[PDB]
């Protein structure tokens, strides 16, 4: 159902390009900016650098009148040094249960990631915004 | 003795030197670290006769202040014009620290009040030379000396560092008039935010330190009940215990020479060195309103920039005059990496600044960072912002310099960039800051 | 009901003070940051002042499982001239309506506001960051 | 020695010079920043005898003033013509800032209150060139060779310049009429809506303030409630004691010299040259009822105009005669644009104003609003209105000069125009003002 | 009804204060600024002075569901001349009835009162203001 | 309904001349200046200029007795430099809604525009007035 959504926005507040990579959403669908009905394939996003200074913005959501929630995974990572990773993301916004969640795994010394907006309590996931930056 | 006036004490030789030499009128003050205190070494050659005027009203008189590092000065009765010609050499001099209880941001503003129980019996004055009447001070043979030895050194780091020795040692500015008397002082220091009405803080805060000299407890509550922090002393006790209550007017001692030493004396006190050189527009960026530009090519061996500039034109480079020493105030300061979430540099010394903000990473170790500095808080004045973008996210402020009559507080216009919206958060407090025109000395062979 | 929620993040970039007022909650209830039980009242955030680069949240969401969404409004009015109006803010995330409704009305033209993260479509209304600068 | 009255000590020459050192009879009062301070040097030859009369009876006295910078004039005590030949050169060298407590609005007025509790001995009166009496007052060789030598340079910012110094150390006026004795005085200020009986606010703060002196507390409650913050002088302590208590009479110390030196020092010391220049009417305006006309052709370089006027004649373009320099308020000020949703011009300078308000867009960078010009508050006096148009929104005022009797208050007829509703908001307040015609110098071959 | 309403603004375009006097509702009820919720009393505006170049609003509007419309009177008058009137103002946008009614009266020659703005043909009596300078 | 109108008095208070583009009545009619049986087409308003310090007033009402509000929206527009646009106003009083919406959209820094009088509660739209003013 479009009641279950999340909106991630990726603010690089650093000055060195970061990328992402492996976006995948088990359930649900990305679509469009403000605009549910309007799905947009992974690879719109996957392989895209946000650069600097600018941030970018994923709208995942759940099938329409589903009873689906919306699950899904990306990884940022760096590509100045292979293409290593910065953090993997997972989110899930279930439609039977309560608690979402919002895990941002692995590690980077290289690399300062912080989060917030997040909803865990009950609903929807909310607009979680992931400043970046390399130090 | 009873009916003594101040013409008595001048008019008996014994007893206009025990005046003279109990008050030391010969002698200049020296602006150190520990505030406005005499020198030990005669300035002056010893008048024949003074200058006086016979005053009697014994009232109570309150003076406020509104820079930063004029605590002491406001503490001696200086004036609000001594008290301005003083402030340049007590703030490069004052021991800088953080914590200081004196605020100063674009909210919230502090001041310094004083009230003097007076009990005047006359005032003193001296004819400097500018004034050109045939009384003039005349300065004693061995400052006279001192300075001509001073300039004759070497290298211009030799002279600069005589002409510093000596004026520690002999002082930096001189009073000329001077009230004669006794007073009971009581002085406070108070903050507020800018929104409140100015008058009524300041007549509040009058009013409770009038009252308590009046009534002459250190702390003290006002009709607003504010808390204030009253400190007191005592100059007040027969013509051989008056004592200077208040400093109507002070000259600079290097203005006391003739001119063509005055003017050489004035060059080489500049604590910078300027240049002129080419510019480079900043590679990216190219989200923001304005362009970027950055001193162009390798900067010169010993030179520093200020930072980011608008102007397309040209950038200032500046380089110290004095070597660095311990218990002197350098006149820059080296940056250092942010402690977490912020590209920006922060400033070494406690109360430094620097003009504009980093358009990039800064890393004080490489080039064009390492060579980036700030500026002693005697270098620089409040500026002006002009905005530039149409978003919070890329709009930009160009620091102007607050157009004033006299060239003595002319600023320079370097255009300076500073950022609406830094990204990350922790990030320095935004400078608002242009460079004082007075502090950099242009076209020496230095 | 949880599910209808909303965040606010007031987020203060400029350099002068801005003061919330007129703070009130019509349906629903404020809460403490990540806890919908613990919940606050409107005198917890009513006269603050948000100084500059300050963030301060409010957390608003329907009752527990009531068939209520969540509805209310608030003021940013600039200390430094009297209190004057620099916004007025409405929010509504309704149960029984699919649609929400996030508007900014006012005419202060010394105040530059921009508010983004919202959700209009369907579910919770979101996390909105609203940054007030003066000029 | 009991029972001595003004007699004895003017006939004993100890004790008649002991007066007329320890009271500076012979020095003229300089009115700087600090108040009416006399000055260090003798203006006048010693006298061999004085003019005196003996009065012993001692009362309570109340003086009111409604001028702006009189404050220390008043706490001086001097009498109402001697405060009203004073208050140019206080004004003129006082010390302005935004936030004074005086006000003079066009719906609030302020007001200066002084009691004296009197110990009066006598007066002494001095002899003036004016007069016509044998026993002038002779001014020293010294100031009389100074005004020689200002009066010699070669050109005539130095004449100026030097004029100024000598009457900066010799003083402004000189007391021509004194009183001796003993004093206790106790001064206020207060504010009150024009709306209020007048005469009910005199008589409560005059009764006020003499049960306080009488009574001898820094604020006083009226029997209408008025909280009045009263500040206390003391000069009472033998005929070694007596002081000046009161000023009678003052003479500008320009006025002591002969006529031919007189009429050149009067005219040097006018603070603007003027001249007039042709008109042309702005376009535009057409709703207006009344035509605007502006300066015509470029500005000569270094003069500079007032403001809009509805003469279609002539326009008065005036230029400063002294250099800017700091610690001297300058004649004329820059304005600069509005802070925002208003197009016209705020003052630089605290205190000063501008005669019209600008018809069209205000930018002082670029002509004609470049050498538009403010004035300083000694400058200018109330004007009157006469309005043209019958909307709101299209109606002008014309300031018209108050008439006087006396050629000493005559004002410039300009016909400066103001508008009488602006759009938007944040205006500066509205300009009431016309220019002294005392203070501009024409036809001078500068 | 909410549907009546009136917001008169009065605007001191002179230099000599004008007071407000005999302030009265007799319909409807006045209410604070963007809000016909938040009742307030007519002493909030009784005797206030409206200083030169200040706005003074003034709101009024019917009855949540009643049917009246919303009936007032007030004046202005001098305070520097012995509280003499300078206008008397009558407003009146009924429920039951189409033309609406705003009515200025009073014979004082030396201020000149340009009003501006009202609806009478049908609706509300929309928003008044009212300049007021005196000569 | 003529119940729903609105008033826009566009007022120049700058000292260079704005424009009106795009003028647009979705629903309702433009009407003279008190009588709303007089219609008046958009052209009349389309393209015109207000010089400074003038002030042009766009009266605009739904049908007679009609279910139906007004809605529209006109740019305003800078002569100076092309014709670029300044704002973009959009106004709607609806017969079916008790909420009135009044929008302006657009940012260029080198114009202010301050509006008021609106009434977004109930009712009519109200009477709003712009000043702008080039700057
Ligand atoms: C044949 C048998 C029939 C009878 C069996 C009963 C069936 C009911 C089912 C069992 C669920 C019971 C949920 C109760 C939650 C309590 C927490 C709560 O919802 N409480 C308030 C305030 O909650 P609040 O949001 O303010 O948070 C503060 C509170 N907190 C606890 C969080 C601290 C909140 O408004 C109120 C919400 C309304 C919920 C009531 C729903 C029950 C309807 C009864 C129907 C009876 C019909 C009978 C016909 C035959
Ligand atoms: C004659 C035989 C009848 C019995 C057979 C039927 C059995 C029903 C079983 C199960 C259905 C339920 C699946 C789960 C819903 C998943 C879609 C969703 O959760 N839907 C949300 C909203 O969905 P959404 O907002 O995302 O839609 C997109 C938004 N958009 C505006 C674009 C549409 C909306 O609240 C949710 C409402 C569901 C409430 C459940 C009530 C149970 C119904 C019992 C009917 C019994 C009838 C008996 C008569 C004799
Ligand atoms: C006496 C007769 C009484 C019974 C009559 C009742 C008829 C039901 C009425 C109408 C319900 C409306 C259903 C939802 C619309 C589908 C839209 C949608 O949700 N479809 C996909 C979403 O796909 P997606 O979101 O990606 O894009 C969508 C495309 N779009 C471009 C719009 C975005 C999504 O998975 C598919 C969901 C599963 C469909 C649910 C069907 C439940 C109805 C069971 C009726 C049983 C009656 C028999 C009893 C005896
Ligand atoms: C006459 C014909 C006889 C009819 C017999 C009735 C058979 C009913 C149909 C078959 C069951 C259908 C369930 C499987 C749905 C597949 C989608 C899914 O799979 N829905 C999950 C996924 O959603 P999820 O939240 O978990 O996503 C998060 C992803 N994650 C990986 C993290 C889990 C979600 O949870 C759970 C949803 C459960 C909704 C079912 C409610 C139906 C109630 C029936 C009432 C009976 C009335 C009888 C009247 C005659
Ligand atoms: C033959 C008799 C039929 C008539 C029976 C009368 C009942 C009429 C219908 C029911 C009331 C109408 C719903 C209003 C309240 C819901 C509020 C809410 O929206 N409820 C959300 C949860 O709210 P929340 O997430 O905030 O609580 C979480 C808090 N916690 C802390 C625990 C996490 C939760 O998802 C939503 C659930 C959907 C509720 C609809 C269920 C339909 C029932 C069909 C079966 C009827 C019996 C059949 C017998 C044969
Ligand atoms: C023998 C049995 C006879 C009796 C049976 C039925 C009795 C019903 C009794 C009780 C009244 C119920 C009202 C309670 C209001 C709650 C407060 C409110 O008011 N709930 C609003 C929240 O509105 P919203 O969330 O959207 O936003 C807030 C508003 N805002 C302005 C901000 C938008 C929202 O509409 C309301 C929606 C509720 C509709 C539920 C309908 C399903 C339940 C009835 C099915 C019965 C079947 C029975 C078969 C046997
Ligand atoms: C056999 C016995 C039967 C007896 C029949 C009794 C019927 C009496 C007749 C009628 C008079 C009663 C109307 C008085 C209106 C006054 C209130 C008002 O004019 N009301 C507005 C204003 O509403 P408002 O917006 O201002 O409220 C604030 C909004 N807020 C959201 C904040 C609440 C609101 O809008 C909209 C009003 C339109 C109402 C339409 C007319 C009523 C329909 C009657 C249907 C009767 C069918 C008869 C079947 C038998
Ligand atoms: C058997 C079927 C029976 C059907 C039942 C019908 C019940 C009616 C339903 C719902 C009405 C909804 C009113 C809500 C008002 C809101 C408060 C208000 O309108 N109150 C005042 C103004 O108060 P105020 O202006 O101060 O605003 C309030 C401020 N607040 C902060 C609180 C919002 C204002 O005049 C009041 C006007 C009265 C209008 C209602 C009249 C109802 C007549 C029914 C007669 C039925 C007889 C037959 C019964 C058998
Ligand atoms: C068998 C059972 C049948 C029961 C039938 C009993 C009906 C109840 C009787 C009658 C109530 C009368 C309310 C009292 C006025 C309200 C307050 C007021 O005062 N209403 C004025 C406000 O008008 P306004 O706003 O313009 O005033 C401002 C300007 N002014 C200068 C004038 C002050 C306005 O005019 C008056 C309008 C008239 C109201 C119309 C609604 C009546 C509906 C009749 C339904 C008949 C159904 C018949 C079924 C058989
Ligand atoms: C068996 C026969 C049944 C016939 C069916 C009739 C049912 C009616 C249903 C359909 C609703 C019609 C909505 C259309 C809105 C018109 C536009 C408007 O909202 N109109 C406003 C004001 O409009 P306006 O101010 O612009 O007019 C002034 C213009 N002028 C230029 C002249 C000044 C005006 O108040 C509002 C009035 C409220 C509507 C009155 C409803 C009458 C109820 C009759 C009940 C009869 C039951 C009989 C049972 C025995
Ligand atoms: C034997 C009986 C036969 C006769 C029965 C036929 C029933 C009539 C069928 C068809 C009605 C269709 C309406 C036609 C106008 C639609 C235009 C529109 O579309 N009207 C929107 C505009 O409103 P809005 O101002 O808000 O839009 C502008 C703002 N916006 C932002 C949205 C752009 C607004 O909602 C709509 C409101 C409609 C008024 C309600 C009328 C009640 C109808 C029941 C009549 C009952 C009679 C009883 C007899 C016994
Ligand atoms: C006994 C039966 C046949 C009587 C039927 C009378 C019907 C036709 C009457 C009763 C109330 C009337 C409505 C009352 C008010 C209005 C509002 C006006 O702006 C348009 C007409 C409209 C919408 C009327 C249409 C005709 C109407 C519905
Ligand atoms: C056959 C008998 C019962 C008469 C039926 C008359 C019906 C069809 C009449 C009565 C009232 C009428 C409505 C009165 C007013 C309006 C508003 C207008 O903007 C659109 C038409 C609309 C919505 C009318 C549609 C037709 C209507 C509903």
């Amino acid at each position: 159902a479009y009641a279950q959504w999340v909106i991630i926005i990726i603010h690089n507040v650093g000055s060195q390009d970061v990328k992402i990579k492996n976006l995948k959403a088990s359930w649900g669908k990305l679509h469009a900016d403000g605009d549910k009905d309007a799905e947009v394939s992974a690879s719109n996003y996957e392989g895209k650098i946000v650069k600097p200074d600018e941030k970018l913005q994923i709208n995942a959501s759940g099938r329409s009148d589903a009873a689906e929630g919306t699950t899904g995974t990306f990884d940022l990572v760096d590509p100045a040094d292979g293409d290593k990773q910065v953090r993997h993301f997972y989110w899930d916004s279930p439609w039977g249960s309560k608690t979402n969640t919002w895990t941002v795994s692995g590690s980077n010394t290289k690399w300062m990631i912080e989060y917030s907006g997040q909803n865990l309590d009950s609903g929807a996931l909310g607009t979680i915004t992931v400043d970046t930056l390399k130090k | 003795q009873a009916g003594d006036t101040l013409n008595d004490v001048i008019q008996d030789p014994t007893r206009r030197n025990k005046l003279i030499n109990d008050n030391n009128l010969l002698k200049g003050i020296i602006m150190g670290r520990d505030g406005p205190v005499p020198s030990s070494r005669e300035l002056i050659v010893r008048p024949d006769t003074l200058r006086a005027i016979i005053n009697n009203r014994a009232t109570i008189e309150t003076t406020t202040m509104e820079a930063e590092f004029t605590e002491t000065l406001m503490e001696s009765n200086y004036n609000s014009a001594s008290v301005k010609v003083s402030a340049p050499f007590i703030t490069a001099n004052s021991e800088y620290s953080e914590s200081s209880s004196f605020k100063n941001t674009e909210t919230e503003k502090s001041m310094y009040t004083s009230s003097r129980y007076l009990f005047p019996q006359g005032r003193i004055d001296f004819t400097t030379p500018d004034s050109g009447f045939d009384d003039v001070i005349k300065l004693s043979p061995q400052f006279t000396s001192g300075v001509q030895a001073a300039l004759a050194k070497a290298t211009g780091t030799e002279k600069r560092e005589a002409l510093q020795n000596l004026f520690q040692e002999y002082g930096h500015v001189f009073r000329t008039k001077v009230h004669i008397g006794g007073v009971l002082s009581a002085h406070t220091m108070e903050t507020f935010s800018r929104s409140e009405n100015e008058t009524e803080v300041k007549q509040d805060v009058k009013a409770g330190l009038e009252g308590a000299v009046k009534g002459w407890q250190g702390t003290i509550t006002t009709s607003q009940n504010r808390k204030l922090n009253v400190k007191y002393i005592v100059n007040v006790v027969q013509s051989e215990h008056w004592r200077v209550i208040e400093v109507t007017e002070v000259t600079a001692v290097a203005d006391l020479l003739p001119q063509p030493i005055r003017g050489q004396v004035k060059d080489l006190l500049k604590p910078l060195l300027g240049k002129w050189v080419d510019v480079e527009k900043v590679p990216g960026l190219e989200s923001l309103p304005v362009s970027v530009y950055r001193p162009k090519g390798a900067i010169p061996a010993g030179w520093f920039w200020l930072g980011d500039t608008a102007d397309a034109s040209k950038a200032l480079l500046v380089k110290p005059t004095l070597p660095a020493r311990s218990g002197r105030n350098p006149a820059l300061t080296s940056l250092h990496q942010g402690s977490g979430m912020t590209e920006q540099p922060f400033v070494d010394l406690p109360q430094y600044q620097y003009l504009s903000t980093y358009f990039g990473s800064f890393a004080h170790d490489t080039p064009p960072g390492s060579t980036l500095r700030g500026l002693r808080p005697d270098h620089v004045l409040p500026g002006r912002y002009e905005m530039h973008g149409d978003t919070i996210s890329t709009a930009v402020y160009v620091t102007r310099p607050v157009d004033v009559p006299f060239p003595e507080d002319e600023c320079f216009d370097l255009k300076s960039l500073v950022r609406v919206k830094l990204p990350g958060s922790g990030n320095p407090p935004k400078p608002r800051s242009a460079l004082k025109k007075s502090m950099v000395l242009f076209d020496s062979g230095e």
